[PDB]
RNA sequence: CAUCACCUCUAGCAUCACCAGUAUUAGAGGCACCGCCUGC
């Protein structure tokens, strides 16, 4: 085949060994002596050196196969960076879940009805759109790295104003630089998820389940959608060194133990950078699943069955004008086989807070054809974030 | 001259690698290329010339899922990006290749011919006479080096003990081993010879700068000269 | 034994030999090994040769079933490199059975004192091989006065010359008819400009009539007359070659 | 002068230019788009 890489750019084979050293017997001449260089003298063979001390500024790791951490079997790690091939089917087979799409009806019945809403609510969001892409910095066009966090946070501020109405919204905080680790088994492949990045919504009180006895046990007719000839874990990170550990982020003690919601968020400049809209969904699932399943963990032990009391947590993910809902339920433990109970997810893809913003007006042939605001503002889309951020506490 | 090739990554991968030109110039930094030089910045895209790599893991023949046939800016035709089990690889796409297509590489050489699919990449010693065939390698474990261009195609004209004779698509014969991998059909962008360039910048935008403007009265027959024999040099010219 | 017999038959079957041709194959051979048999007649239709026009070269010579299976694979690399191969070959082998046989160099400087010295297009050159077999006999020094002769003293470009034959023909012909043509006035040569006061007498009229047809359509004159220039042209040419 | 367009010539291939390319390619040249007419 094609080897890849020229032989000028390798490094270049060391010189023939003087044909002193070929002779029995015979001790050759060198410079080694004379410490420098020269060209009548042998060249001398010096024995490998050590440093002697440990020095963390020139400090070497001990090869691969000798770290204490090494087993044979591969660990497949799902990180932030991870972007998924096949997207949400691909991440549906590694959670062994079922996809509903829309939200559910109690969910969304919290702010049906006009009592919830937020007082001036279009204006509201309005506001907050124009601050974070047009008002928020000196610059005329803030980058995406910028407004991508702001809009959200300004978004859960607006949301955290209704403790007024509903006195359970104080029971609850955003946590940030926060992680996770969950390991399971599909189909004897050993998988790690290692959340982190975004805000995470935790509350005192764990999230009601959402579907019914029933409705999970109606779980065991479906079947898990297949991608061959792609593997299930493809544009996963196969590591050899790690280690099997179940943590939720945080010690024992802590008096927002259970999660409510995650944040995540695509603040990347260059388009390539940014997770697709199928990918990105993606993340959430394996993000919501890897959340609950440490929960599952901590509370019910390390064993495999199916959940009493089945977990359910939300994720929200924006790329700062491109809005996806995820609510997960964790209905069981026992992933490595592809039959019995399966999880389930409501997921709402593709929810447009506005179209277009106009940071500066269009003007053409001295006629201001576009004003300065955003395009296409869709109020409906900020009642499906209101809900989620109202559940369990209406 | 200090010059270092930008070929040095030796682990492939499907990132686009930065690549910097080289101007005609090779490495003592005198002109060795004529009318090379700027042009638009690429990035070059490994290509995997070798259908049939199979996996770490895995062995014999195996399938992959085409993803995205996009454009290439070093070579003529269009690329594929394709995904067999856990990995992804850029091959040269064919005439008719599209996104969710899959291909079939394999080893194989069965007692009789099989069904030739366009795309797919099987042994010179089990492919139909005649079929239209492109990316062909001289020995097994060689890769592609022929009939890359965009919509090349070769002729199987004939397999006999063990060999097979390629028709290249300069209309030259030439005689490999059956067991040589080879991909079915033409290469893609088949219209690629019709475009036109339209003015002389989008030439200097494909790296490719004007020609000299000396008049060159040597050429092919006008530069080389026959020497007239001491018995046809009286006849050489005369006054009219 | 009972392999080897059949799979001779049954490799000459799938190659569409005739029922007829394969037993001959057997009988054209003398001594030849079995597998080197088969290789001499894989080779040959590995350059594309029909199996009728097989059958026909080995019957006729014998000689190249007993060659080394090195040296026609080598030499088949490179007559597929030069442009020969399916149905050109079938020229050269009946007009020239021994280019097998000859040795490498001598097609080798052939050729390149066709490209080099003769300044012929590749293109011209496979054009002249295919159809003029003659020229990897004839001796390099006879070959190269013959161009010359055409290309100077007659006029003739290097696509007329590809086109006509001319080099198929032999030299001391060329000689007789266009000399005297040139002596007759019939024949002009070609200025430095290239321009003639008349018409020259196409090539073909020169040489691919016959003798006693060519004077009367283009040389006006007596077959007696002809003679005698040919004796007087004889003589010329034996002083031309003791003086020089 | 260069210039798209056209035309001629050369080359069946890899680990420093051409090229990490493969005859719908590359190089050496002529002419100066296109359209019409013409050689063969
Ligand atoms: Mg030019
Ligand atoms: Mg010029
Ligand atoms: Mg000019």
């Amino acid at each position: 085949a094609y080897e890849w890489g020229v032989r000028s750019t390798r490094k270049s084979e060391p010189p023939p060994l003087d044909r002193v050293y070929e002779i029995p017997g015979l001790e050759p001449i060198t410079f080694a002596g004379k410490m420098h260089f020269v060209p009548w003298l042998a060249r001398p063979i010096f024995p490998p050196w050590d440093r002697g001390y440990k020095d963390p500024r020139f400090y070497r790791s001990p090869p691969l196969h000798e770290h204490p951490l090494y087993k044979d079997q591969a660990c497949y790690i799902f990180h932030h960076r991870c972007r998924l091939l096949e997207g949400v089917k691909q991440a549906l087979w590694l959670t062994k879940t079922k996809l509903i799409e829309g939200l559910p009806e109690k969910v969304l019945s919290l702010v049906d009805d006009p009592r919830n809403h937020i007082e001036n609510q279009d204006e509201c969001v309005l506001n907050v759109i124009s601050h974070a892409r047009l008002w928020q910095t000196t610059e005329e066009i803030p980058k995406r790295e910028t407004y991508c966090p702001v809009i959200v946070d300004n978004l859960i501020q607006l949301c955290k104003s209704q403790i007024l109405k509903h006195p359970s919204l104080a029971r609850r905080i955003c946590v940030q630089n926060s992680t996770f680790s969950a390991t399971w088994n599909r189909e004897s492949l050993l998988l790690q998820v290692r959340g982190s990045g975004g805000a995470r919504l935790s509350t005192k009180d764990p999230l009601p389940t959402i579907a019914s006895r029933e409705e999970i046990e109606a779980t065991k007719n479906h079947v898990l959608e297949t991608f061959y000839p792609i593997s299930p874990i493809i544009d996963l990170h196969e590591c050899n060194i790690y280690d099997v550990k179940n943590d939720t982020g945080f010690q024992e003690g802590y008096p927002y133990p259970y999660p409510h919601t995650l944040y995540l968020l695509d603040k990347a400049n260059l388009r390539p950078h940014r997770l697709q809209p199928d990918q990105l969904r993606a993340k959430m699932i394996l993000f919501a699943f890897g959340s609950a399943l440490a929960q599952a963990r901590l509370l019910y032990g390390n064993d495999a069955k199916v959940l009493e009391q089945p977990v359910v947590v939300q994720s929200v993910g924006t790329d700062g004008r491109v809005f996806h809902f995820l609510v997960f339920q964790l209905n069981t433990t026992d992933l490595d086989c592809n039959e019995g109970v399966k999880n389930l997810a409501w997921v709402d893809s593709d929810q447009l807070l506005y179209q277009h913003f106009w940071c500066l007006p269009v003007i053409k042939k001295r006629v201001v054809v576009e004003p300065v605001g955003p395009v296409g503002f869709k109020p409906e889309t900020f009642r499906k974030f209101l809900a989620l951020y109202l559940h369990g506490a209406a | 001259a200090n010059f270092v090739s930008w070929k040095s990554r030796t682990k492939y991968t499907i990132t686009p690698v930065k690549m910097r030109k080289s101007g005609g110039r090779d490495h003592t930094g005198r002109i060795r290329v004529h009318g090379i030089g700027g042009g638009h910045k690429q990035r070059y895209r490994m290509i995997d010339f070798l259908r049939f790599r199979p996996e770490e893991t895995k062995s014999g023949p195996f399938e992959e899922k085409v993803i995205q046939v996009r454009y290439d800016p070093c070579r003529s035709a269009d690329i594929a990006l394709v995904a067999g089990g856990s990995r992804k690889r850029w091959i040269i796409a064919t005439e008719n290749m599209q996104a969710g297509d899959t291909i079939l590489n394999s080893n194989h050489i069965g007692r009789m011919a099989v069904a030739a699919r366009e795309g797919d990449a099987h042994p010179l010693g089990a492919l139909p006479v005649g079929t239209l065939i492109n990316n062909v390698e001289s020995e097994p474990g060689r890769g592609a080096q022929y009939i890359r261009a965009a919509g090349t195609c070769g002729v199987l004209l004939r397999k006999v003990n063990g060999t097979a004779i390629i028709q290249l698509p300069s209309k030259r014969q030439m005689q490999v081993l059956e067991t040589c991998v080879a991909t079915v059909g033409r290469v893609s962008n088949v219209d690629h010879n019709k475009r036109v360039i339209g003015k002389a910048g989008r030439n200097r935008w494909l790296g490719k700068r004007p020609n000299s403007g000396r008049w060159h009265r040597k050429g092919g027959w006008a530069g080389r000269k026959i020497r007239p024999l001491p018995p046809m040099k009286s006849y050489v010219k005369l006054p009219s | 034994g009972s392999l080897e017999l059949e799979r001779v038959m049954s490799s000459l079957l799938d190659m569409g030999f005739s029922n007829a041709h394969i037993n001959e194959l057997l009988s054209v051979r003398r001594g030849a090994s079995l597998q080197q048999l088969l290789d001499i007649i894989s080779e040959f239709i590995l350059l594309g040769l029909n199996p009728e026009p097989v059958c026909v070269v080995l019957k006729k010579s014998p000689q190249l079933l007993k060659l080394p299976i090195m040296q026609m694979r080598k030499r088949s690399s490179y007559l597929q490199k030069l442009g020969l191969g399916e149905g050109k070959l079938k020229r050269v082998l009946y007009c020239c059975p021994e280019i097998f046989t000859m040795r490498q160099q001598d097609i080798n400087d052939t050729v390149r004192l066709l490209k080099e010295k003769c300044l012929f297009t590749v293109q011209q050159v496979t054009k002249i091989l295919h159809s003029c077999p003659s020229v990897l006999r004839e001796d390099l020094g006879q070959l190269e006065y013959k161009f010359q002769y055409a290309y100077f003293r007659m006029g003739i470009k290097h696509p007329d010359i590809v086109k006509s034959e001319y080099l198929q023909y032999s030299l001391t012909k060329i000689k007789q008819r266009h000399i005297y043509l040139e002596r007759l006035g019939r024949y002009q040569t070609p200025d430095k400009k290239g321009q003639t006061q008349i018409p020259n007498p196409l090539l073909k009229d020169i040489l691919r009539v016959s003798e006693a047809e060519f004077l009367a359509r283009t040389a006006c004159t007596s077959v007696e007359e002809f003679q005698v220039f040919k004796k007087l042209l004889a003589r010329e040419e034996e002083e031309s070659e003791s003086s020089t």
